[PDB]
């Protein structure tokens, strides 16, 4: 489902919608152990080469860097190199663990390019919560 | 003991469900009752304020609640002394709602100040983001066993009713002021039976 | 280009948006609301200026106890086909999923539907500069701003993300000076359904409940008037 | 009638009542072309000589002097030299003119003494009226 979102600064594109699956109410509940797909659709303003994911956790106004199994987007549903206006979804699934807190935080994900800028930034509020 | 007539209000929310205090970013959760909800207390305090609105006349003269009620520290100080939980965000709306935190998560609320309230009730401060008084407008404490019913042991946030209590000075060397107090009385009966909200169930007692 | 022009783009498009959707035609659930017990009242300007009269229902307590029959009117939940139906279910929110607040024609609207809003204050230790008298005074004049040019910096617009014309939501005034209103008007849209009699049934399954509770709701404070778009259907 | 006051700062004494007549409501209302009185008590905790009343009137936060026709202390009700922990009272009567703006303002009121530090200092809320409400 589409999912509110706060942009963070994306200077050379535009988002077109973030939508995270399953998510049926908002902040998005994270079951622990139990993965969920993101599908960040954007247009790009500027042609790159290359793009690059970076995700951190926000808490507490801190950013915790967060490493993804793969940063490459051009391996992530994006046909490299990116085109000015074109359209894309860049994709992902990840696994909530069990070793993560119960916690609500910040999840920020950010799209660099050749110049190390944003072609998109988004924030959404994201709660850990167990099965138990 | 006497010398104090007592106008009462108990007040249950049969329509409202109790609800979790979630700490951010984690911590244990903690029940509210149906009553401590936050427009339950708005509704609350709309009757409170009407109460205190109340006029009534007596020797041709009108007769508000501020001149009948315990004022202890008057005349400077002239609010009237009002027992409810109301009392612990100064009666005021804007206490009420107040609430601090980042844009997507709320860190501290009128939970959290609830909650440190009832352990410290003449705190001038709450040791919150908040910084709000625990303080009654009447310039002294309001004790949570006073103003809280059907709560379990000392958990003040599994209450299922309200009390307020608006003591008004009683006297047995000046008929004037019984009498006075007694018509300002009538006034109020009238107003609060003639009170119907399917949100609140009220039971009222004055001093017959 | 100018990357500080980001919210003020957005809610010129969101508004654009709500008054391209908001169409002729919905369900009208309705109130009239008077104050019989309060009187009119003056607001003085800090630190000088022409007073300026207020009519009964603008009184600050009224309207406290008129957002809570507005918020409590929000919170009526009916039963049909095993299943509850809010409010939220049926009302006209075309914002939705990035807004799902329900469209509130009301002037409290003007305060967001809030009471902190509603109680917000300005001034010195000792006269007020700037409360919600000279929010309302603005607000009535630029409905669609995105602020009040006080000390309050209050936005007007009403929650659903477009603005509240005072026309629609007060009564009893004379000419344009609508701080003399003598009446409030609170409108709540409800969507038609045309090819789905399912949600209409759920819509007129709310609305009974609706009349219900307005007609169980009792305030010496406030005289209500209420109707509904079933009172239609229900006779001739 | 003893209505509300702020302390501005009273050093060398402690305020005891703040009299303002006729003021039946606070803030106190005060109709042009007529007079209004001021009764201070208040205990001195120094000794001093002498005293001179400052008056200001403050309007969106800005002292603005008013003189007035007798600053001498000494001369307003308190017997000179002025004793440790004795309690006196100031007294004064103004008249409220029809060319005053009518306007809301903060009355700020002190009483200076040897060192120039205030025995009292205090401040009320003031409304010159056209018409009273
Ligand atoms: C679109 C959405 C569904 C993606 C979901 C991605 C989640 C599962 C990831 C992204 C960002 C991740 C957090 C980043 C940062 C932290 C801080 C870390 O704290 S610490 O004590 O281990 O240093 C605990 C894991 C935690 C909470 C991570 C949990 C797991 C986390 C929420
Ligand atoms: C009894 C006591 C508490 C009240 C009586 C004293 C009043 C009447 C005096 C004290 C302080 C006075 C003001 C001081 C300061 C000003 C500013 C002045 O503005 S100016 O720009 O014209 O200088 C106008 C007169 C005005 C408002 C005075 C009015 C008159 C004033 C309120
Ligand atoms: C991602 O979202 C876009 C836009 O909604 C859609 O076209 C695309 O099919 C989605 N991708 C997947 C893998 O579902
Ligand atoms: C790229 O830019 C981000 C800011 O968006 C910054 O945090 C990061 O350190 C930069 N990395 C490099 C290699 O310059
Ligand atoms: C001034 O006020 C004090 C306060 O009690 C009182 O004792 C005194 O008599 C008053 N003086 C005059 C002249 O009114
Ligand atoms: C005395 O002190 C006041 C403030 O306490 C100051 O404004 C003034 O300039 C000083 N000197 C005088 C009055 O001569």
């Amino acid at each position: 489902e589409p999912v509110q979102f706060k942009d963070c600064g994306s200077v050379d594109g535009v988002i077109k919608e973030v939508n995270v699956s399953p998510c049926p109410t908002q902040p998005c509940q994270l079951s622990k152990g139990q993965s969920y797909s993101v599908n960040v659709t954007f247009t790009s303003n500027i042609q790159s080469k290359s793009s690059k994911a970076v995700v951190h956790g926000i808490l507490m106004g801190v950013p915790v860097p967060f490493p993804i199994p793969e940063p490459d987007g051009c391996k992530s549903g994006i046909n490299c190199p990116i085109q000015k206006d074109k359209t894309y979804s860049y994709l992902n699934k990840l696994p909530v663990k069990s070793e993560y807190p119960s916690i609500k935080l910040v999840v920020e994900w950010q799209l660099q390019d050749d110049k190390n800028q944003s072609l998109f930034c988004w924030e959404i509020p994201v709660q850990i919560v167990s099965h138990l | 003991g006497p010398f104090f007539r007592t106008e009462q209000l108990i007040i249950r929310a049969p329509l409202t469900d109790k609800h979790i205090y979630q700490p951010y970013p984690s911590g244990a959760d903690v029940p509210f009752g149906p009553p401590l909800d936050i427009q339950i207390l708005h509704q609350v305090l709309d009757l409170q304020i009407a109460i205190e609105n109340i006029t009534a006349s007596y020797d041709n003269e009108t007769v508000t609640l501020q001149d009948i009620c315990l004022a202890p520290l008057s005349p400077y100080n002239t609010n009237c002394t009002i027992l409810s939980v109301l009392n612990y965000f100064q009666n005021s709306h804007s206490v009420l709602d107040h609430k601090k935190g980042d844009d997507f998560f709320v860190y501290a609320d009128y939970h959290t100040h609830f909650l440190y309230c009832v352990r410290a009730p003449a705190s001038l401060n709450d040791t919150s983001l908040l910084h709000d008084p625990c303080l009654g407008t009447f310039g002294g404490p309001v004790f949570p066993w006073l103003v809280l019913g059907g709560y379990d042991d000392q958990n003040y946030n599994n209450a299922t009713a309200l009390v307020i209590t608006f003591p008004v000075n009683n006297y047995y060397n000046d008929t004037e002021k019984l009498q006075r107090a007694q018509a300002w009385e009538k006034e109020f009966i009238n107003f609060v039976k003639n009170y119907k909200n399917p949100n609140l169930t009220i039971s009222f007692t004055a001093e017959r």
